RNA sequence: UUUAAAUGGUUGUUUAUAAAAAAAUUUACUUAAA
RNA sequence: UAUACCGCCAUCUUCAGCAAACCCUGAUGAAGGCUACAAAGUAAGCGCAAGUACCCACGUAAAGACGUUAGGUCAAGGUGUAGCCC
């Protein structure tokens, strides 16, 4: 039996989001890619450095906003710009969100030497696609 | 709440008891009607069992005095040519006409069935009835 | 909220499946009763013990008997019955006697509201049969009123603590018969040897009438 | 203050009369006889139907119509009182010769009919099948109490589980033990089934109109 | 109705609960004096 | 130490079954639940199927549940328990 990135049926009480409810064979049929850059296009360079950056950014944001992220990040690259789109929860105070946005945007711009923006979308609770 | 033990008592006995205990907050709509005009038998579940040994049903065969006449007539003459019309409640068959004449001649005081049977047939023959014997 | 539930048995029954072999299930017997005569029991089955408890508890309330209690503390008369291979012989007792009966009958009695009773369970001590038999007997007990109506005679209670005073506990709602019930010189009744043997002081048991906690 | 008076004048008043709806006039023993209200052969007899059988005429059980009249009077009276009380009446029958007739009779008298295959749990699992707020029938009238394998219709047992009173035409091969208001009679001949439908449709219609008349008089008087 | 077709080391199967809580800010320029 | 596990898989599968929540039958036992001219089952969800990829509605891929073999892997990496620390 295949295992890769499959949430397995339980007793019908496990809430899954739309992203985690779709197995890998749907990545270009029902769900899209969580990162969009040019590295993996034909004749394009630096796929390796883009990949390492994505892995770091996903871990940095998970620990920088502990318990706030409601779903996976969407990493966007346009030219020199890096745009991080995060769906967060409405539990942490707004003051603390603004502090962390100013802190993460500055710290990441100096680390990867590019203009970095963080776009937060707040949800009251995790969006449940189905109960498995 | 209610009680689904349909084999323990009746719906009224169960309902009445639960209302008395306070389990049923409101008695059902039919309760008052049932109590005012109850059925002849309380509907209690009972198991049908096979009759064993000498136990027999009390249903008795329905017979009448004129059945003896009808049996003899049917044997002598058979089923009348006139077809029985069971839709008409007042329909009289040839056999019924014979029974009536037979009974009328019994009131006259004839004591012999064979003689009385012969006299009955002769009266019908005179009235124009067709009596073709099996022979 | 008036009804209280109490477990009677929890068993780990098993079946065999082609894919997994032994498949463990839980069989749970529970009894529900408000303490005012209304009490029932049900069997709940589920893989998880919590699901079995819930199913039995919720289903038992839809299968409630009503038990006729004499003076709301005991049974109207002595009931002897056999359900399958289980014999239950219950005896009516005076106030202050307590529940001198099999632990399961004690639990069911508290749910029904019976305070004083004695019962001896013989034969198979199956918990399913005992419960089903206990509810069968208590449901079928005839009240003093039902007796008066059927017999068309007064039911007169004679109490030793009240001397010869005749206490009429029930009278026939309809017409009262004027002929006295025929007094058979010798009653052709089936006597339990265990009762007769005790009345004659022939029963020595080191386990009978042992001091026990208040029930 | 007003509810108790309303209830007494309307709900409790009819219960003080032996025949408030005058269902006696709807039928006679002669009318029942002319509709062939004739049992099955003696070999098909149910033991519990023997008290209602007049006798066997050449091995054909004859139902005693003198008992039918008393049983039918009680059944029609109970049906009228339930229709007067705005009770949901459900007609159940699995005889496919009369499914069309019975379904029309129910629609005409503003009641309900179930002449189709009875699915398991319609009554005992209704809140799951229909919805948590579904209201079950207050009366169930069985025009045929046997299913199509000559066994008691499952709804007879289930109606008793739900404490729903049942009226039923019980032929000589039927089991009347759980039917609240059994009416011993022929359930096969069209003439008989057509009479039952006319009698129960009239009693329900009359009762509903009487409820409207009594309510109207109470209201007109209340104002003035 | 109709060829022959023996074997597989020992012991190892199923009961008691479940589950956190928060936080302060406290709406309105410039200046200036002694 | 894969006989503590996550992760990723083999295998039946060139399968169609696994089913929570209820209802009913067995006298309220382990359990069982169908007959269409129908007789107690209703069933969310999962798989199959349907859709999608490739050159079609075909074919091939992909997919393939719950479980079975304490099946493979502490040597992809991570990690519970035990052990080493000149
Ligand atoms: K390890
Ligand atoms: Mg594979
Ligand atoms: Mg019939
Ligand atoms: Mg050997
Ligand atoms: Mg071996
Ligand atoms: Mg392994
Ligand atoms: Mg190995
Ligand atoms: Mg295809
Ligand atoms: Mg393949
Ligand atoms: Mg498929
Ligand atoms: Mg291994």
């Amino acid at each position: 039996k295949n295992r890769a990135a499959r949430v397995r049926v339980s007793k019908g009480d496990k809430p899954v989001t739309y992203e985690e409810a779709h197995a890998p064979h749907y990545i270009a049929h029902r769900k899209g890619w969580l990162s969009l850059h040019t590295g993996n296009l034909d004749g394009e360079d630096h796929a390796a450095e883009r990949t390492v950056e994505d892995v770091f950014l996903r871990k940095f944001m998970w620990g920088t906003f502990p318990g706030c992220l409601a779903d996976q990040l969407v990493l966007k690259r346009r030219g020199n710009q890096l745009e991080i789109c995060a769906v967060v929860l409405r539990q942490l105070s707004p003051h603390k969100y603004y502090f962390l946005v100013g802190y993460s945007e500055t710290l990441l711009s100096y680390f990867y030497k590019c203009p970095v923006r963080l776009h937060l979308q707040t949800v009251p609770s995790k969006v449940v696609y189905k109960y498995l | 709440a209610g009680s689904r033990l349909e084999t323990v008592g009746s719906i009224f006995s169960r309902t009445r008891d639960l209302v008395r205990a306070g389990v049923l907050k409101e008695k059902p709509l039919w309760f008052d009607v049932y109590d005012a005009f109850p059925p002849l038998r309380e509907p209690v579940f009972q198991r049908p069992r096979v009759r064993y040994g000498k136990a027999k049903a009390p249903i008795q065969d329905i017979w009448y005095h004129e059945d003896r006449i009808r049996a003899k007539f049917y044997s002598v003459y058979g089923s009348g040519q006139r077809a029985f019309d069971l839709f008409n409640p007042n329909f009289k068959s040839t056999c019924q006409r014979f029974v009536e004449k037979y009974t009328e001649l019994q009131k006259l005081g004839e004591t012999d069935e064979e003689k009385l049977f012969v006299e009955t047939g002769k009266a019908l023959l005179a009235e124009g009835v067709i009596l073709r014997r099996v022979g | 909220e008036d009804f209280d539930t109490r477990i009677l048995e929890v068993r780990n029954v098993f079946t065999m499946t082609a894919k997994e072999g032994r498949k463990k299930s839980i069989r749970v017997l529970v009894a529900v009763g408000n303490g005012k005569g209304a009490a029932g029991f049900s069997i709940g089955k589920a893989t998880d013990r919590m699901d079995a408890f819930r199913k039995a508890k919720n289903r038992a309330v839809h299968h409630l008997h009503y038990i006729e209690r004499y003076e709301d503390h005991t049974i109207f008369h002595d009931i002897s019955l056999r359900f399958k291979r289980t014999h239950i012989k219950m005896k009516k007792q005076p106030k202050g006697y307590g529940l001198r009966c099999h632990r399961a009958i004690i639990t069911i009695c508290r749910l029904i509201g019976i305070k004083d009773m004695y019962a001896k369970v013989s034969g198979s001590i199956n918990m399913l049969s005992l419960t089903q038999g206990l509810f069968r007997g208590l449901s079928r007990q005839e009240t003093h009123q039902q007796l008066a109506d059927k017999k068309g005679l007064h039911v007169v209670e004679i109490r030793e603590e009240c001397g010869p005073l005749p206490i009429v506990v029930a009278s026939p709602r309809g017409p009262l018969r004027k002929d006295p019930e025929p007094e058979d010189e010798v009653p052709d009744v089936k006597l339990d040897w265990e009762d007769v043997k005790t009345a004659q002081g022939m029963k020595r048991s080191v386990w009978s009438n042992l001091k026990r906690a208040a029930t | 203050e007003d509810s108790t008076d309303f209830n007494d004048k309307i709900l409790n008043e009819p219960l003080k009369h032996s025949d408030f709806f005058n269902v006696k006039e709807l039928f006679s023993v002669r009318s029942l006889f002319d509709a062939r209200v004739l049992g099955h052969k003696a070999g098909c007899r149910h033991r519990f139907m023997e008290p209602y059988i007049f006798g066997s005429r050449l091995d054909h059980d004859i139902i005693d119509l003198e008992q039918t009249a008393t049983h039918l009077q009680l059944a029609l009276n109970f049906t009228a009182h339930m229709a007067y009380r705005k009770g949901i009446i459900l007609f159940i029958s699995r005889n496919r010769q009369f499914s069309y007739l019975i379904e029309n009779m129910a629609r005409d008298c503003g009641e309900y009919a179930h002449t189709r295959y009875f699915r398991g749990g319609m009554l005992t699992n209704a809140r799951l099948l229909f919805g948590p707020t579904v209201r079950l029938p207050d009366l169930i009238i069985f025009l045929h109490t046997l299913n199509n394998i000559f066994e008691p219709h499952v709804a007879v047992r289930d109606a008793a589980k739900m404490n729903i009173p049942t009226v039923g035409i019980v032929d000589t091969n039927c089991n009347p033990c759980l039917i609240t208001y059994p009416v011993p009679g022929n359930d096969d001949s069209p003439l008989a089934v057509h009479l039952y439908c006319r009698l129960f449709q009239t009693a329900i219609t009359r009762a509903k109109e009487k409820r409207q008349q009594v309510e109207a008089l109470y209201r007109l008087q209340g104002q003035k």
